[PDB]
């Protein structure tokens, strides 16, 4: 169907109405989302199927098409741009500074953003427009709003 | 079955919203891809 580069939208017709599920980017032919918003399952866009070819539970992404090709980093000095797509609202750039996610395996870059669930897969991204990682996977904080971590995959 | 609807081009925009914090946490990533928080 439609394999232009550029964010969409990801629906469902198995929950009440056409529910968005997620957001994804679509880059080199390949679809790029995060592992909770199709839990692995095969995608439509228009006539033509989508199958999954690249996929981590723990890394919470998958690719679509073809392997991960999505390779900027936040350089951990600079605002970066969320392209929030919410469900039923049209896509938003919004500019924030990150935070930082403090891990035993390193440090990982995070955005203070408070969205619908059905955003996540939304990109994030630098000056340059490349994507530097995926919102959606995060934690809650002490007033009960989401902090999520700039998710990035590998390009082989 | 799941389908995608396109929502834009992937590019900065300059002069947009400029809102959110930036906080430092300690936080655990568990073999199911769930973040928690450690205090
Ligand atoms: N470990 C992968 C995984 C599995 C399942 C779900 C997620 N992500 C989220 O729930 C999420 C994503 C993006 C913005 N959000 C905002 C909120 C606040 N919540 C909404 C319902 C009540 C409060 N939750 C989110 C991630």
């Amino acid at each position: 169907g439609e394999t232009t580069d550029g964010v969409y939208r990801v629906m469902t017709r198995r929950l009440l109405g056409s529910t968005q599920v997620g957001v994804g980017v679509m880059q080199e032919g390949v679809f790029h989302t995060m592992w909770h918003v199709t839990k692995g399952a095969a995608l439509r866009s228009g006539e033509g199927r989508l199958d999954p070819y690249w996929g981590d539970v723990k890394q919470d992404l998958v690719s679509y098409c073809g392997p991960w090709k999505l390779d900027a980093a936040w350089d951990g000095l600079s605002e970066v741009q969320l392209l929030a797509v919410p469900p039923g609202e049209r896509a938003k750039n919004i500019q924030t500074l990150p935070g930082i996610f403090k891990t035993k395996d390193g440090d990982i870059g995070a955005v203070a953003l408070d969205y619908p669930a059905g955003t996540s897969g939304s990109p994030i991204l630098d000056k340059c427009g490349r994507v530097i990682g995926l919102y959606g996977n995060g934690v809650v904080i002490k007033n009960g709003s989401y902090v999520s971590a700039i998710t990035q995959g590998k390009r082989e | 079955d799941m389908y995608i609807e396109r929502a834009g081009d992937i590019t900065w925009e300059k002069d947009a919203e400029v809102t959110g914090n930036s906080p430092r946490l300690d936080v655990a990533l568990d073999e199911s891809g769930d973040f928690s928080l450690v205090e």
